[PDB]
RNA sequence: ACGCGUUAAGCGCGCCGCCUGGGGAGUACGGCCGCAAGGCUGAAACUCAAAGGAAUUGACGGGGGCCCGCACAAGCGGUGGAGCAUGUGGUUUAAUUCGAAGCAACGCGAAGAACCUUACCAGGCCUUGACAUGCUAGGGAACCCGGGUGAAAGCCUGGGGUGCCCCGCGAGGGGAGCCCUAGCACAGGUGCUGCAUGGCCGUCGUCAGCUCGUGCCGUGAGGUGUUGGGUUAAGUCCCGCAACGAGCGCAACCCCCGCCGUUAGUUGCCAGCGGUUCGGCCGGGCACUCUAACGGGACUGCCCGCGAAAGCGGGAGGAAGGAGGGGACGACGUCUGGUCAGCAUGGCCCUUACGGCCUGGGCGACACACGUGCUACAAUGCCCACUACAAAGCGAUGCCACCCGGCAACGGGGAGCUAAUCGCAAAAAGGUGGGCCCAGUUCGGAUUGGGGUCUGCAACCCGACCCCAUGAAGCCGGAAUCGCUAGUAAUCGCGGAUCAGC
């Protein structure tokens, strides 16, 4: 049980929030507890879309809520018919003008946690375990990646003792904090437990 | 009891010193930072993720 | 290149050792890209590696050889002597004529006398 | 296969002896031989699914060689002794909730157990439930204010109440919100399984490793690379080499601390000069100090010696050399490690109870045993007074200056500060003076009687603080045993988190 989260270990620096808003030492605790909600709903009614980052900014009863997706189709609605729904469920919680831009990931086979959710989503759909695994980081590869790396843990295909699969290509330098590795995590309950997606890759530099 | 309990910690009680904090994530009493309102764990984890501004690995 | 003056510190020796041994072993090999048509080998006991090789991908093996080697498996051997700067010398540079006198237009007998004594 | 190889275990011919799974067993029986000891010949029943040979990768050795680490040595301070704090074992309990178990459990989850917390017990209670989404049905449909009863929860109650759909009616009935009771799908379970799991962690170990591609070698497992020589903190680099490269590691890229420069003036200053009720306080000034952003600076670059090279010893310059000092950072894997009680989660179990709510007690028990700690046992010390050493953090349900009352804790008042501006804040050790004079003491502050203060609904079981009295063991700790290589150990105070208080 070793190793910092990659992501964490970058926030200074090839990497930056996924949040960033200031605040004083007694609002900082609500307006967090709203953010995470946020969070909590969007992520939960538009996994189809598939998004990786949820951004928000602020400055003062407005609220930036930047979502990137694969799909922005399905955000929108053919003309703006969910984009609305969305901008009238969310300020219902917050009591705030919640604005809300969105994005395209251009290529999603390089978003680390939209690769973890394609996996764990094969997974979920009893899915070759360890091939899901090797196409992946494939995939990624074969959009023009520096490396890659994929794992799954424990119950793979049902199996009565948990293991381990994992696969990697080309460079993915976990010490080094000028790497750029966007990382992923996605779950996968089965009808036999949870099994845990993670995904790794590596881009940048200088 | 973690249901019943995260509940009966949000209403007002009779005398305020039966009230507490709590993980307003992983349910919790005990480690219970109030400037966020976050158990040591469910926080470490936020912290992690970049989802509290601001915060940062302290290294010196 | 505009990085004879950039790249980090410990990089312009890391590197540039790097281009070193590659100029040191691969100065000659650098031509030849697809495998040569055949090899010319002035001790194949010395350099049996190098004949072992051939054989296996069916490239002919010239050489010079003497009594120190085997000759079965050289498939064109020039009976000398592998050791004499002389002999190597004598034919290692009248092959070469061959060489550009098949293509025309020959040179002097080289220079090929290096403090020759 | 190891190996054999004109001294074959190669290629052939002749002739002899022998083998035919292991154990029973070189046993039994018979015969022959022998002085005897015994020898030669030599079974069966029963019974096993192997017994074997060579080689591979490991692991291990009370085998070898090379080398590391506060591993031992060299040191300085500890624990084990005493009192007390704390965690644990055990015992006890109605309950003493659960977990953690050598290193890697035991001041651990607990960064805050009086009620809360709380998961335990005893009693009084609620059951479609403290919480989510829906369905079937008479009753009322927003809501407000009491009373009885009880420890509280809850339960039995008497009133105030008519807003909106609908106009379908000019006489108001139709389950639109909403709220009730009666059923139903369900909620709820800190119930069990960490050996069904995710995640996160611990751990060997920040140890110098673990691998891959293609090539090469072997029938093969596998090997080579990654062995060898040098070198390093390092599979760090160097030289060689059937390998040539690469990846996860190492290092570096990041933060803090050392030196200087640039940018910046409600913190710095007689640095300069002026005024000063002599407090940088006043106009004034960023020079300096600092604050915080951005750069510079170190490269074995330079000189001597050794070396093939990497690199090694030494020298100069420089604030700083050869990794300058502290962080962050944990390879493939190992331990069926840890946690289902943070959370998530597969399965099994409880559903007028294994759910819920409450009051009270318990987690604080005490014949005992252990771990981690505090305070000591004194004169290099104890006590009292005076006396600027300065250095990270907290503070508007707050930090509280300053006055006054009280021996005090604290209580009255009351200014400043969203804080480089005001407060917590005294730093303590030190320094200067005075006392004690080697005593179980003016050392030590356990225990205990009494009087108080504060937080809190509430301090018996169970809080911290102050004051009077009372002054226990303790004279440096058995066998065992712990930490630390430098701003370290040793010692002295200071802050924070959690938090009403502790
Ligand atoms: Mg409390
Ligand atoms: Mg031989
Ligand atoms: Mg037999
Ligand atoms: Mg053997
Ligand atoms: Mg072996
Ligand atoms: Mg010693
Ligand atoms: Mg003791
Ligand atoms: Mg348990
Ligand atoms: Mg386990
Ligand atoms: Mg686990
Ligand atoms: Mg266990
Ligand atoms: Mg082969
Ligand atoms: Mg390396
Ligand atoms: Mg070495
Ligand atoms: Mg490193
Ligand atoms: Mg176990
Ligand atoms: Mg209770
Ligand atoms: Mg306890
Ligand atoms: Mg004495």
């Amino acid at each position: 049980g070793n190793k910092i989260h990659p992501i964490g270990f970058r926030l200074g620096i090839t990497r930056d929030w996924e949040s960033r808003w200031y605040a004083g030492k007694k609002q900082y605790r609500h307006l967090l507890l709203e953010d995470q909600r946020i969070r909590g709903l969007l992520e939960k009614e538009l996994y189809s879309a598939g998004l990786a980052r949820v951004d928000i900014e602020r400055a003062a009863d407005n609220v930036a809520v930047t979502v990137h997706v694969a799909k922005p189709g399905v955000v929108i609605g053919r003309g703006g018919e969910r984009i609305r729904v969305l901008r009238e469920e969310l300020a219902k919680l917050t009591g705030k003008n919640v604005a809300l831009n969105v994005q395209e990931v251009q290529n999603p086979n390089l978003s680390a946690p939209l690769v973890a959710q394609r996996v764990a989503e094969q997974i979920e759909r009893r899915f070759a375990v360890r091939r899901a695994i090797k196409q992946a980081v494939q995939r990624v590869m074969e959009s023009g990646a520096k490396g890659a790396k994929v794992i799954v843990s424990g119950r793979i295909g049902g199996a009565e003792q948990a293991r381990t699969e994992w696969a990697a290509q080309g460079r993915v330098p976990l010490h080094t904090l000028r790497a750029n590795i966007d990382y992923g995590f996605a779950l996968a309950r089965t009808t036999y437990g949870v099994l845990g997606v993670k995904a790794y890759i590596f881009l940048g530099e200088v | 009891a973690r249901k019943a309990l995260i509940e009966k910690a949000k209403r007002t009680p009779k005398f305020k010193v039966r009230a507490y904090t709590r993980c307003v994530r992983c349910g919790r009493a005990r480690s219970v930072y109030r400037f966020f309102g976050l158990c040591r764990i469910c926080l470490r984890e936020l912290a992690h993720k970049g989802q509290l501004p601001g915060v940062r690995k302290a290294s010196w | 290149s505009p990085e004879i003056e950039e790249r980090p510190k410990k990089e312009q020796v890391r590197l540039k050792h790097e281009l070193e041994r590659l100029q040191k072993y691969l100065s000659g090999f650098r031509l030849l890209k697809r495998l040569p048509d055949a090899i010319f080998v002035v001790d194949p006991t010395k350099e049996a590696i190098a004949v072992r090789e051939a054989r296996k991908l069916f490239i002919p093996v010239i050489a010079l050889a003497d009594t120190d080697s085997d000759p079965d498996l050289v498939d064109y051997i020039i009976p000398g002597n592998d050791d004499a700067i002389r002999s190597i010398q004598l034919i290692l540079s009248r092959a070469v004529d061959l060489i550009i006198q098949a293509r025309g237009g020959v040179v002097e007998p080289s220079p090929s006398y290096a403090l020759v004594q």
